[PDB]
């Protein structure tokens, strides 16, 4: 379950940063 | 292995200094650097946003010894399971290191810093080498998130 939880905030905290 | 070397020294300098609040470079202390920096900002911010996920997370992993910190491993391996890596989870995992750093730090298990950055960096550099190498390294971590 943890690194699931972390997959879905990394790829939260990447849409934020690569969006343009 | 210089990528294995440099990403050990920025990853345990992050956990290390965010465990004691003491702030502690090699060949590449440039790019080193402006990673460690780049890591404290997005670092910090990703701990407190997300503080109350981490939160239950730690509490999940039940970490009471230095046994129970030879698990990480296969939770850090369950990050990119999914085939997907970028740099997003790339500093999720590190965040969440260094919150679990904290965590050792107040049960005094402070020894048990250096084997979960070792464990970090073992996961990063052994499975996603080639990945690191195309997206050129810390370089690359630097200019993706441009604070
Ligand atoms: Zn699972």
């Amino acid at each position: 379950q943890v690194g699931r939880q972390l997959a879905i905030i990394g790829d939260d905290i990447n849409r934020r940063y690569d969006s343009e | 292995d210089e990528l294995y070397r440099q990403s050990l020294e920025i990853i345990s300098r992050y956990l290390r200094e965010q465990a004691t609040g003491a702030k502690d470079m090699g060949r590449s202390g440039a790019t080193s650097r402006k990673a460690l920096e780049t890591l404290r900002r997005v670092g910090d911010g990703v701990q407190r946003n997300h503080e109350t996920a981490f939160q239950g997370m730690l509490r999940k992993l039940d970490i009471k010894n230095e046994d129970d910190v030879k698990s990480l491993s296969r939770v850090m391996i369950h990050v990119f399971s999914d085939g997907v890596t970028n740099w997003g989870r790339i500093v999720t995992l590190i965040s969440f290191g260094a919150f679990v750093a904290k965590h050792l730090k107040t049960i005094n298990q402070e020894s048990c810093i250096e084997p979960l950055a070792e464990s970090i960096t073992d996961v990063l550099v052994r499975t996603k080498r080639d990945w690191l190498v195309k997206q050129r390294g810390w370089d690359g971590f630097v200019e993706f998130f441009h604070v």
